[PDB]
Parts: C-alpha cells; sequence; structure tokens
C-alpha cells in the first residue's frame, strides 16, 4: 500500500453479450410512466400500443389472463401488470363533421 | 441404484377411448359469450390414448405434445423426466413434484435405466441454465383425484397447462365424461430442445403402489371452435374432424344450426406413386476409350 | 451426498513437482469454498491455501509462499494445488475441506470447514517405490471355537502406503482387523488383515486379497489356501 | 344434409361429381 | 488474470445504472454498444470475467 497510482490493484471485469436461438432473456430493467386515468391517452401494457379512454369496468377476467378481446379483432380490455385491475380502454372521440 | 421389486409379471401398454377432454386456452385472451376458431397442437377427440396402468415406465417419445391424464388416490406420481437422450451427453430437464413446492433444473443430468422416487435418480449432475422457485405445488374418501398437465414446446416456451378436478363416480380405469378446459400455470422460457418423454413414479415401500394411470396423448394441429362463456370459461369444443356435422357446424360457427344443406369441405382423391418415364439411353459417350485406353503419352 | 473425491498423491523426489486435483460431487461448485489442508501422521494440521466460490485466492501459510499456487476450475468441477520445489517438511495428508456458508456478497470474511475428504499420502524423499508381496496366510487347522480360524494377506516391501486392501470386489464390510505398518528399520513397510473365516464347508469367501498400491502399480489376484 | 341440431343429430353426405365408385349409397343426377 | 472466473447469467432483469454507484476513477469503455442504449436491446447470457 506504497505504489504509484500506475501499480495498485485493479478490478477489472468484462462482460459479453451473446445472442442465440432463445427464449425472451433479460433485456432491460423496466418502464414505467405513472399511469394516470382521466382523459384519453397513449398506453402501452407491455406489448399493446394502441389508443383509447381507460375507464377500469366491472368485467371479471381470470388470473392467466391478461387482455380482453370482444368480437372486433382488436383489444378492448387490458390489465394492468402492476395493479391486478380490470381495464376497458374504449376509443378516443371521433366522428364525422357534416356542414 | 437401480432396484426392482418382485412380483412385476407383466403389463404390456393398452388402448382406450378418450372423450371430449383436452382443451386449453391457446391464449392470454378473454372472451365473454363469443366463439371463437384457433389453429394450435390441440388432441383430437375420440383419439386412442394409450391406457398405462400404474398397478412399468417405458421411454416414450415427444413428438408435438402429451396429455398425462391421471386419476389416483394419493400422491405417488410426482415427477417428470424431458429430454432427447436422457443420459450425461446432452441437455435435460426434470420436473419434480415435492410434497410442499415443485421444483425443475435444466442440468446436464445422467439417468439411470430406470429412474424412480429424494434425489435416487440421476447418478451425476452438471451445471444448470435455469431454475424456477415454483411457490405452489402442481400436482377424502370417495371422491378421487383426477389431474391432466399439457406440455408443448413451440420455440423456446415449455407452457405448461394443467386442471385438477375431483372425481366423483368410479370406473374400471377409464376417463370420465363431461368436459374440463387446462388452465395455463407456468411458462418456462428454458428452450430446450427435447425429443422423448419419461415419468417419474414414488414407491414408499418401506409393496406400496397403490392403483394409478398415465394416459399419454399425442397432439396434433386441429382447429376447435370454442365456446367462451360470459365468465371467459370454455364450456365446450367443436373438434372439427369427426362426421360432416362437426366440419358443419365449423363453417357455419353455431351450436342449433337449422335445417337445410351447407357447402362445408371439397373431397379430394389424392395420389399414391411418383412416376418417372423418360426415353430410353443411346449413343453412349465415348468414355469406353478415354478411361480404358492403352497408352497416355506424357 | 458430498462426495469430495481426491487424485493425485505419491512419491516424488524433492525438488520435483505434481499436481493434485479433487472432483467435487455433491453440490454446485459455484457457491462453495473448497481449501487446502495438510495433516502431518500425529502432529495435527495445517492449512496450505483456499479459493473462494468464485475465482479467488485467500492467502496461503507462512512457508508456502512462492511455491504452491492454488486454482479453481468451476467448469469440471474439481479444485487443483500446484506442488514446486517440495521439500522433506512437505509429508503429510493434503485434504479437501469445503465451507458451510454461501459466501453471500456482504459479509465479514470468516470460513470455517464443514465437509471434510480423505486425503492423498503426498511422501517426499530419495528413496524409491518397491513392489508389494502379498502371501496367503494358512489358515491352520486349530479349532476350537466357531471362527478360531483365520486367514489373511502379508503384504510386505513397500516404501509408501497407500495401502488399500479388497477380498471380493470392495465389499464385505465385516469384522476386518487391517493392522497398522511399521518402518522395519529400512524404509519399508508391512501390512496384514484378518477375517472371520468360519467353518470352511465350500460356503465361505472367495480367498481374494486384492491390494492396490498406487506407486507401484500392480494388480495381485492370488488365492488363499489352507 | 342436416335436419338441425334440435330433433336429431344423423346427417347425409353429399358427394357432386362422383359415381359412387370414387370415394345406403344412392346415384342421384 | 489467467485464472479468470466465468459468471453465467439465467433470466432476470439487469439493470445496467448501478456500475456506476462505485468509488471513484473507474472506466466504462464500451465496444459496440453503449450505456444509454443498453437498456434496449435484448440478450439471452451475460458473462462476467474478472
Ligand atoms: C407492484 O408494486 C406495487 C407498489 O409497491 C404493489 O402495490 C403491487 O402489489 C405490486 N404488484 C405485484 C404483483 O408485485
Ligand atoms: C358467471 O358469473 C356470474 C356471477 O357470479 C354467474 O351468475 C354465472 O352463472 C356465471 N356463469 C358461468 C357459470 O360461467
Ligand atoms: C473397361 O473395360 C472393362 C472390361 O471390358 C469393363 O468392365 C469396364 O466397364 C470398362 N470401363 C469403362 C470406362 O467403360
Amino acid at each position: 500500500p506504497t505504489y504509484g497510482v500506475g501499480h495498485q490493484p485493479y478490478r477489472v471485469v468484462v462482460l459479453s453479450f451473446e445472442l442465440l436461438h432463445a427464449p425472451a432473456t433479460v433485456c432491460g430493467p423496466k418502464k414505467s410512466t405513472n399511469l394516470v386515468k382521466n382523459k384519453c391517452v397513449n398506453f402501452n401494457f407491455n406489448g399493446l400500443k394502441g389508443t383509447g379512454v381507460l375507464t377500469e369496468s366491472n368485467k371479471k377476467f381470470l388470473p392467466f389472463q391478461q387482455f380482453g378481446r370482444d368480437i372486433a379483432d382488436t383489444t378492448d380490455a387490458v390489465r394492468d401488470p402492476q395493479t391486478l385491475e380490470i381495464l376497458d380502454i374504449t376509443p378516443c372521440s371521433f366522428g364525422g363533421v357534416s356542414v | 441404484q437401480c432396484v426392482n421389486l418382485t412380483t412385476r409379471t407383466q403389463l404390456p401398454p393398452a388402448y382406450t377411448n378418450s372423450f371430449t377432454r383436452g382443451v386449453y386456452y391457446p391464449d392470454k385472451v378473454f372472451r365473454s359469450s363469443v366463439l371463437h376458431s384457433t389453429q394450435d397442437l390441440f388432441l383430437p377427440f375420440f383419439s386412442n390414448v394409450t391406457w398405462f396402468h400404474v398397478i412399468d415406465n417405458p421411454v416414450l417419445p415427444f413428438n408435438d405434445g402429451v396429455y398425462f391424464a391421471s386419476i389416483e388416490k394419493s400422491n405417488i406420481i410426482r415427477g417428470w423426466i424431458f429430454g432427447t437422450t436422457l443420459d450425461s451427453k446432452t441437455q435435460s430437464l426434470l420436473i419434480v413434484n415435492n410434497a410442499t413446492n415443485v421444483v425443475i433444473k435444466v442440468c446436464e443430468f445422467q439417468f439411470c435405466n430406470d429412474p424412480f422416487l429424494e434425489f435416487r435418480v440421476y447418478s451425476s449432475a452438471n451445471n444448470c441454465t435455469f431454475e424456477y422457485v415454483s411457490q405452489p405445488f402442481l400436482m377424502q374418501g370417495n371422491f378421487k383425484n383426477l389431474r391432466e398437465f399439457v406440455f408443448k414446446n413451440i420455440d423456446g416456451y415449455f407452457k405448461i397447462y394443467s386442471k385438477h378436478t375431483p372425481i366423483i363416480v368410479r370406473e374400471p380405469e377409464d376417463l370420465p365424461q363431461g368436459f374440463s378446459a387446462l388452465e395455463p400455470l407456468v411458462d418456462l422460457p428454458i428452450g430446450i430442445n427435447i425429443t422423448r418423454f419419461q415419468t417419474l413414479l414414488a414407491l414408499h415401500r418401506s409393496w406400496t403402489a397403490g392403483a394409478a394411470a398415465y394416459y399419454v396423448g399425442y397432439l396434433q394441429p386441429r382447429t376447435f371452435l370454442l365456446k367462451y362463456n360470459e365468465n371467459g370459461t370454455i364450456t365446450d369444443a367443436v373438434d372439427c374432424a369427426l362426421d360432416p356435422l362437426s366440419e358443419t357446424k365449423c363453417t357455419l360457427k353455431s351450436f342449433t344450426v337449422e335445417k337445410g344443406i351447407y357447402q362445408t369441405s371439397n373431397f379430394r382423391v389424392q395420389p399414391t406413386e411418383s412416376i418417372v418415364r423418360f426415353p430410353n439411353i443411346t449413343n453412349l459417350c465415348p468414355f469406353d476409350e478415354v478411361f480404358n485406353a492403352t497408352r497416355f503419352a506424357s | 451426498e458430498v462426495q469430495l473425491v481426491e487424485s493425485g498423491g505419491g512419491l516424488v523426489q524433492p525438488g520435483r513437482s505434481l499436481r493434485l486435483s479433487c472432483a467435487a460431487s455433491g453440490f454446485t461448485f459455484d457457491d462453495y469454498a473448497i481449501h487446502w489442508v495438510r495433516q502431518a501422521p500425529g502432529k495435527g494440521l495445517e492449512w496450505v491455501s483456499g479459493i473462494t466460490w468464485n475465482s479467488g485466492t485467500i492467502g496461503y501459510a507462512d512457508s508456502v509462499k512462492g511455491r504452491f499456487t492454488i486454482s479453481r476450475d468451476n467448469a469440471k468441477n474439481s479444485l487443483y494445488l500446484q506442488m514446486n520445489s517440495l521439500r522433506a517438511e512437505d509429508t503429510a495428508l493434503y485434504y479437501c475441506a469445503k465451507h458451510h456458508q454461501i459466501a453471500v456478497a456482504g459479509d465479514a470474511e470468516d470460513y470455517y470447514f464443514d465437509y471434510w475428504g480423505q486425503g492423498t499420502l503426498v511422501t517426499v524423499s530419495s528413496a524409491s517405490t518397491k513392489g508389494p508381496s502379498v502371501f496367503p496366510l494358512a489358515p491352520s487347522s486349530k479349532s476350537t471355537s466357531g471362527g478360531t480360524a483365520a486367514l489373511g494377506c502379508l503384504v510386505k516391501d513397500y516404501f509408501p502406503e497407500p495401502v488399500t486392501v479388497s477380498w471380493n470386489s470392495g465389499a464385505l464390510t465385516s469384522g476386518v482387523h487391517t493392522f497398522p505398518a511399521v518402518l522395519q528399520s529400512s524404509g519399508l513397510y508391512s501390512l496384514s488383515s484378518v477375517v472371520t473365516v468360519p467353518s470352511s464347508s465350500l460356503g465361505t469367501q472367495t480367498y481374494i486379497c486384492n491390494v492396490n498400491h498406487k506407486p507401484s502399480n500392480t494388480k495381485v489376484d492370488k488365492k488363499v489356501e489352507p | 344434409i342436416t335436419p338441425g341440431t334440435n330433433t336429431s343429430n344423423q346427417v347425409a353426405v353429399l358427394y357432386q361429381g362422383v359415381n359412387c365408385t370414387e370415394v345406403n349409397v344412392f346415384q342421384t343426377r | 488474470v489467467y485464472a479468470w472466473n466465468r459468471k453465467r447469467i439465467s433470466n432476470c432483469v439487469a439493470d445496467y445504472s448501478v456500475l456506476y454507484n462505485l468509488a471513484p476513477f473507474f472506466t466504462f469503455k464500451c465496444y459496440g454498444v453503449s450505456p444509454t442504449k443498453l437498456n434496449d436491446l435484448c440478450f439471452t447470457n451475460v458473462y462476467a470475467d474478472s
């Protein structure tokens, strides 16, 4: 413990990043944005990146189920990943303008 | 070490007629009072499933998946063994279900010629690449215990299904009637390439084997018409491979089809030979005077 | 459960080198520290070196620095110890001891052994290895009680002592009094065993004394007859 | 041909363009 | 430096932000990647060589 700066113990560790045919392994810590439910805003519920109005309907899903779809080929209800809630994404306000 | 009790005369494989049972949720999507058609690896209805009575543990292949229906009054069947070679040469996988938890290890194990259940199933272990805790356990009197576990492997995922329901009637080792859905319990990012299957039976001799039976049923790609109720559960389904009434119900999705004639399929008699007809050989090339010549120069 | 089998060891000249191994089996060779500790015959033990769960040297003694180098191989699950410039004070039973704790990240350095092995006799001298001499001790016909007659072997003329005697295949754990060896003022030793040997009526052991000596590798399969 | 899933479950397959030799079996036009 | 450990990581969620919390005077030179875009790509197995 008297050597110069160029001879002190240096703990060196390198990291290797492989990419093979494997399932969805470690990728990013997380990403949250403090979800607020008051208006029509964008949402990202673990893959779904559509638009709509969060309403928190009174549906009764199953534990393994995470998404909800009626007969429209489009998601209309999602489960919050953090809190075990049952939401309902009704689409934003749209229509047609007549003069 | 490998052991073998006495009174083990003979038990040749048998076959049973599995009724409408073995439908699982193909996706994590909620559906209320609507029908849905999906193309996945399901179990055909009225198929021919093996009848291994647990009163012998052969190594059966794992082509696309198994059903593994079990009816017993104990906890003798509490493990499975997966792998392509079932030795220390390639990777392996086992799913042991302890009396208080479930463990899964992908160490490069080395199984003997007759695994049986402690950890006296493998001789030499190796490094694992994946492990999971499995806080709950996966696997009364007249009411026995019915359990079935569907196993698949699409790209790297296992996606184990399970459903336990007490059977109230007694039958000479036959699958019960009714309908039952397989709920997805755990998923595995393990990513192993398995091609064979092996079960794990407990002994508790201290012989007391009880009575059980595992029904291994291979899965085939079919198209089912599910019946999602208003609470997300499945009430019934259509195999779409039975009598043409089934295919009519598929192409006219309902369960109260009215009176009339409907076009459902299209027959097609399919080939049975690969005949190739070319003309005769003639005027062979002069390769008999260049490979069977007399003298060369240099 | 834990089987810390140790390989490598024998008679070597002072000033040479050898490689010791300890193949682990039963636990995971990625979360338990394994050390090396010698034990002179009837003169206590002595710690040599050790490695933590990862590849890390925890130090040496005050007499093995610069000559001994320990290495860990997590891929093959075996701990190795290199010995250079062996002297006369390096003759002891080098053991392969494990550690009880899992060696978590933030703790205090405190290593204590939990699983021990058998060790390999690493003798360092100028003598040479000698071949054993097994002899079929005659089970004399003195018959007073049931098992008063006894037969054994008369292994002698061997400098190293990694002696292991077998009877049929490495079995018959019944009463077998294997007497310790003794230096007969010439460096050699002498081994002998005594069995029950009940009334011989073609219903007894195969009369075989398998003696394995690593520095003098030779498979002796001579039988014993009255 | 199906009377409907309300009184019975029997059906009657009707192939089109087959002489009943390339598949009671009757031959209509 | 000749006998380096190689730790095999399994399925988890790696937070590449505590790496710059230790004592000062530490390098963070990457090769082919960047710390700002580190938590964007997906990797199967990461090996640490000490
Ligand atoms: C997620 O974290 C929130 C906040 O601590 C907690 O209330 C919630 O129960 C957690 N959910 C799960 C399933 O971990
Ligand atoms: C669905 O849940 C409701 C409310 O509990 C219940 O009245 C109804 O019978 C259930 N239907 C089924 C059996 O799916
Ligand atoms: C060469 O001659 C022999 C004997 O006639 C015959 O069997 C062989 O096929 C000939 N090879 C060639 C190159 O045609």
